[PDB]
């Protein structure tokens, strides 16, 4: 098998140490994490210019993975597809490494 | 809990 998650899976990071992290870097570094507040969820955490911002996996019965409109077979295509596609819709943010 | 795109 597989086993080893993504190098930006962190499935037991906090809201807020999630936060305390990315303060830390650039624009559009991220992680993935299990939601907190809706357990069951998953969340991305990202670095914008003056702070940091959560968005929430969404899926429907099919399985697929989206946050906005474009729907993604597994979390790395999502990732990958925020990459090259602002993941902000008020600012122009792009998830990098 | 908010979130940009809920």
């Amino acid at each position: 098998i597989d086993i080893e998650f993504p190098e930006w899976f962190h499935e037991g990071l906090s809201r807020h140490q999630a936060e305390n992290l990315l303060m830390g870097k650039d624009i559009g570094f991220f992680i993935i994490r299990a939601s907190q507040s809706s357990p069951g969820d998953f969340s991305i955490s990202v670095r914008h210019e003056d702070d940091v911002q959560h968005f929430k996996v969404m899926r429907d019965t099919k399985g697929n993975y989206f946050l906005w409109t474009e729907k993604f077979p597994s979390l790395n295509k999502l990732v990958d597809y925020y990459r090259t596609t602002s993941i902000s819709k008020q600012k122009q943010v792009f998830l990098r490494d | 809990r908010e979130y940009v795109n809920v």
